[PDB]
RNA sequence: GUAGCGGCGAGCGAACGGGGAGCAGCCCAGAGCCUGAAUCAGUGUGUGUGUUAGUGGAAGCGUCUGGAAAGGCGCGCGAUACAGGGUGACAGCCCCGUACACAAAAAUGCACAUGCUGUGAGCUCGAUGAGUAGGGCGGGACACGUGGUAUCCUGUCUGAAUAUGGGGGGACCAUCCUCCAAGGCUAAAUACUCCUGACUGACCGAUAGUGAACCAGUACCGUGAGGGAAAGGCGAAAAGAACCCCGGCGAGGGGAGUGAAAAAGAACCUGAAACCGUGUACGUACAAGCAGUGGGAGCACAGCUGUGUGACUGCGUACCUUUUGUAUAAUGGGUCAGCGACUUAUAUUCUGUAGCAAGGUUAACCGAAUAGGGGAGCCGAAGGGAAACCGAGUCUUAACU
RNA sequence: UUGACUGCGAGCGUGACGGCGCGAGCAGGUGCGAAAGCAGGUCAUAGUGAUCCGGUGGUUCUGAAUGGAAGGGCCAUCGC
């Protein structure tokens, strides 16, 4: 059958165009008035899986 | 040219890895697996995403966003399409006939991706600036 | 495509029950058994082809020091006798000599005292 | 380029990319072993352990006996147990690319002339269905082990060449790659050149 | 494997829409008219055509080997028949068949034709499914776990409008569009094979294949439900050994005879190995241990070498497994023979290889077609952004060096 | 007095990763200083918690026939 997506994955990243994923920075859903506000402005941004985290991201999410 | 004188090119055809048949093979006894553990058993291995019980990567990150609707029934047309259509008037319609955009395709966009040397009547879809310049360069006139 | 083993399984048993001929008991007669003798019998037989080499220059030694001492002289004094006289006849044929041609082998060792007087 | 013809002794203009290409060895193996592997039934099966006639009974308990421990009477470990990987019925065809397949034609064609294996006649008939006259007829052209195409499938001629075993008669759209190659001599008439021209284009 | 659902975990997983196979629509909630008219149905009779027995069905001799010819060799012949089986070896032409052409007293299937009986079509004028829809409470089914949650079903309690009306379009309202619940029937394309016939297999070949090639669901086991074996092959033909002899009017054997062969003699083709013997050569009764290996005399034997043996002597603690580490006094194996463990399907990624190349490729299906059709689709040639959207850019930002 | 600013950030440190840290300088607007300047909290290194679900405010996003709305997204922030 039909491999199946890790649906939980399919909703964290998503495919950049050479191939890469692009992420949401986890640490900025609460407890926020104590964070300094660069922290906070650097957690705004998406970021890209790192090298070692692609081959599991990979896996989950073979239609990618 | 015989049935006893064809031969498969170079390369094209690799013996598949024989597991446990021997010393000599290389793959003898434990067959590739090493010794012992889940990964060594009959039906071993940990599932996709699993690190250890570490919250996995895909939980410990956040989810965003959402699915538009509209992204699915909307489409892109290179300039290279436009010359695949019949009769040089490029409308949704002459899209889906000639197998350019889906059948559900409601929104369709020209953007400026390979070249269009005919003229064409572009009517009803949108276009880039730039390929606005490469229809009206090539002498077609593109229709709100 | 079932495949039978029993005509390949024979052959493969019968030629480690060959090459165990002559062996005690089992090991000529019964293959788990003679397996392990044949591949022991070969781990020796590599083992003792360098064996052999030290084997026999010992031989060779002890013939050379009984030869000399008869002649009035120790094997360590008539070898380094033979390398002053710039002699270069090997151990193998000094032993053949010493006992075939004691005549000749006297004619060395007078050679080898010429050297170091 | 130009076929000669064996009964008139005229020429036959036909296409280079066809009957003129270079042989690609390659190619057509991979054709012929997939004509090959289409032709495989691939009817058969045995038992599992689950399949295997016998009760789930224990033969004996886990411990206490000294007795190697048993599961269960079908396990494949037994004489009468299941067949470890058990085969079912399978489908061994493989998928040949259109533009694989008609290239592998063109090649196949092109060595066969290479080969003077390939006689074009302009008709090949026999009055009535009689072996005896075919194989008359083939005698006479020194014909033996001969693959026959010709445009029109002609009834009297698919008849007398039933019980000759060394002969094979096809019509133009019937070609197939093993069959050429099966063959040591291909006659084909000239309407069917014609026609395995359009077929190859 | 999308949208969704989901301790948003594990997992579950649509529809819209497209391509195909197949295609069919009807009736009641009611009277008049029409008249027994569409039409199907029942029951006869015909005509084709299956099925249930069958009939005919071509063409070869010589010579060599052999126990035997169908084999070899030579020279012929048939073939709409060289499928297959049998026959003293592997036969187109010896036999049975096969291709092909014929066949039914009787019963019976199917398709048409046509008597008869029943049947009401068509037209006109009406009628248009209430404890129902909906609701509250509790559950369930829908991909959807009640959630913002539509729609469906209903155990419980209720309860409309009724064509100026009502349902649905994913909370809900308005607008628009679309359909008409609370009555029912309906072929085909689809599923399956205890059973019957035919044909096929890169399926098995007696520890395999059915549990069962054999008098097997038997023997046997169990109070019972139930469990459940082992076990095939003389020869072409029984020509299956008259008769004699030893023996207990034995068993068994030796002759004789049969046969191509009886070390094919029924405990029967072949007849391995473990295991057990008889004979011959050499060694062996002062000699210490994985039993070999290197060196090596002597003896025997066949053509100085080969073969067997091996006094004496250097070295030398099995194998597997598991381990930091095993001669280990850790594990496993009495031995032999047979069997016994990385497979298969689909999806996905990478490598090799082949085709075609900014394109590549078709799925189901059609097709007698491994052809050909079929481009529905799928992947690729554009990305950025949560998204609208923009687009060789785009996002971020009031704006970017 | 409110720089305990808003948008960013060359470059670098440190982590398997999730992350954590240092940062000149640029734009906007500010404070102190005559001015050069300094200020994106505190001499520095502890004072903390991912994701999911949910709440509050905002929003030139989305809005299942259409207009709305619910719901979702995005930004800010909160809770156990
Ligand atoms: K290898
Ligand atoms: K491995
Ligand atoms: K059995
Ligand atoms: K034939
Ligand atoms: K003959
Ligand atoms: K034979
Ligand atoms: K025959
Ligand atoms: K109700
Ligand atoms: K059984
Ligand atoms: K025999
Ligand atoms: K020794
Ligand atoms: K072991
Ligand atoms: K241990
Ligand atoms: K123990
Ligand atoms: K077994
Ligand atoms: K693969
Ligand atoms: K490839
Ligand atoms: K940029
Ligand atoms: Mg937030
Ligand atoms: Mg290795
Ligand atoms: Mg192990
Ligand atoms: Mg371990
Ligand atoms: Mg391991
Ligand atoms: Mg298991
Ligand atoms: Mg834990
Ligand atoms: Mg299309
Ligand atoms: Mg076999
Ligand atoms: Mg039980
Ligand atoms: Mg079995
Ligand atoms: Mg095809
Ligand atoms: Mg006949
Ligand atoms: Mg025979
Ligand atoms: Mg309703
Ligand atoms: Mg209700
Ligand atoms: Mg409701
Ligand atoms: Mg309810
Ligand atoms: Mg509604
Ligand atoms: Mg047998
Ligand atoms: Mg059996
Ligand atoms: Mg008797
Ligand atoms: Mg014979
Ligand atoms: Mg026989
Ligand atoms: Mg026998
Ligand atoms: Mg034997
Ligand atoms: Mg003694
Ligand atoms: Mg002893
Ligand atoms: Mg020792
Ligand atoms: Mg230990
Ligand atoms: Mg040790
Ligand atoms: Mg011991
Ligand atoms: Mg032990
Ligand atoms: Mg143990
Ligand atoms: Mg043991
Ligand atoms: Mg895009
Ligand atoms: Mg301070
Ligand atoms: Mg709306
Ligand atoms: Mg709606």
């Amino acid at each position: 059958p039909k491999i199946k997506t890790v649906r939980g994955a399919a909703k964290r990243f998503k495919k950049t165009g050479k191939g890469g994923f692009k992420h949401k920075h986890a640490n900025l859903r609460h407890i926020l008035t104590k964070k300094a506000t660069k922290r906070k402005r650097h957690l705004r941004p998406k970021a890209m899986v790192s090298k070692g985290d692609l081959g599991l991201v990979i896996a989950c999410l073979p239609y990618a | 040219m015989r049935l006893n004188t064809l031969s498969p090119a170079e390369g094209s055809k690799k013996a598949g890895k024989r597991l446990g048949r021997g010393i000599g093979s290389g793959l003898g006894k434990t067959g590739g697996r090493g010794h012992k553990g889940q990964k060594s058993r009959s039906g071993g291995g940990v599932r996709r995403g699993f690190e250890g019980g570490q919250m996995p990567l895909y939980r410990r990150l956040p989810k965003f966003g959402f699915t538009s609707r509209k992204a699915a029934i909307t489409a892109e047309i290179r300039l290279s399409d436009l010359a695949k259509v019949e009769g040089g008037v490029v409308d949704l319609n002459t899209l889906k006939a000639a197998n350019i955009i889906g059948i559900q395709i409601e929104f369709a966009k020209v953007i400026l991706a390979g070249e269009v040397t005919t003229p064409v009547t572009v009517r009803g879809l949108r276009v880039t600036k730039g390929a606005r310049a490469a229809i009206e360069a090539a002498g077609g006139k593109i229709e709100e | 495509a079932r495949v039978k083993r029993g005509v390949i399984a024979r052959a493969r048993h019968k030629k480690i029950l060959k090459q165990a001929k002559g062996y005690y008991g089992a090991r000529s007669r019964v293959y788990r058994v003679a397996f392990q003798a044949v591949i022991k019998a070969g781990q020796y037989a590599y083992r003792d082809r360098r064996q052999r080499k030290r084997q026999f220059r010992q031989l060779w030694i002890a013939r050379i020091n009984a030869a000399a001492r008869q002649n009035g002289i120790s094997y360590s004094k008539f070898i380094n006798g033979l390398k002053k006289a710039s002699v270069e006849i090997d151990r193998k044929i000094l032993a053949d000599i010493a006992v075939f041609d004691k005549v000749a082998f006297t004619a060395l060792v007078e050679k080898a005292k010429a050297a170091l007087a | 380029m130009e076929l000669v013809l064996k009964d008139a002794q005229s020429a036959l203009t036909v296409s280079e990319t066809t009957f003129g290409r270079d042989f690609n060895e390659a190619l057509v193996h991979q054709v012929v072993v997939a004509y090959a592997a289409g032709a495989r039934q691939g009817t058969r099966a045995q038992k599992t352990r689950a399949e295997v006639t016998g009760s789930g009974k224990k033969p004996w308990r886990q411990k206490g006996t000294g007795r190697a421990r048993s599961g269960s009477i079908k396990s494949p470990i037994w004489r009468s147990g299941g067949v470890t990987f058990a085969a079912r019925p399978q489908d061994h065809s493989q998928k040949v690319n259109k533009k694989m397949y008609r290239g592998a034609l063109k090649s196949i064609l092109s060595e066969l002339v290479r080969q003077d294996r390939l006689i074009v006649v302009e008709k090949f008939s026999v009055e009535a269905p009689k072996t005896k006259l075919l194989a008359q007829k083939l005698k006479d052209m020194a014909l033996e082990d001969v693959l026959i195409i010709t445009g029109e499938l002609d009834e009297n001629l698919f008849l007398a060449a039933r019980n000759l075993h060394k002969v094979d008669v096809r019509d133009a759209t019937g070609i197939d790659p093993v069959s050429l190659i099966a063959f040591d001599k291909v006659v084909m008439t000239a309407d069917a050149v014609k026609q395995v021209e359009e077929m190859l284009a």
